[PDB]
């Protein structure tokens, strides 16, 4: 922000922010990829109870 | 519709555009950043000079 004009800036900070946005979802994608195993893992384990 | 109008330098006319840096552009007249129209200049030296 300090060292680019707003013009320059908007797409420097929206490429930046995609780049979080998405990492953001892949992070959460893999989460709940886990969570989905940790679940089954779970009723396994109640059911072995 | 709204026509501004007024008479500046040369290449100083870069300055007139959204999100500009310059004297004008940050102390005669700003153009904001979500800026929609037209800017429209022509040479004035048989007229103003």
């Amino acid at each position: 922000l300090s060292r680019l004009d707003p013009p320059e800036a908007e797409v420097q900070i929206d490429r930046l922010i995609t780049g979080r946005l998405q990492s953001l979802q892949t992070y959460v994608t893999q989460q709940l990829i886990r969570a989905a195993e940790i679940r089954a893992s779970a009723n396994l384990a109640a059911t072995k109870m | 519709v709204y026509a501004d109008s007024f008479v500046i330098r040369g290449n100083e006319v870069s300055q007139i555009a959204p999100g500009q840096t310059g004297n004008i552009a940050d102390y005669n007249y700003k153009l904001p950043d979500d800026f929609t129209g037209c800017v429209i200049a022509w040479n004035s030296n048989k007229l103003d000079s």
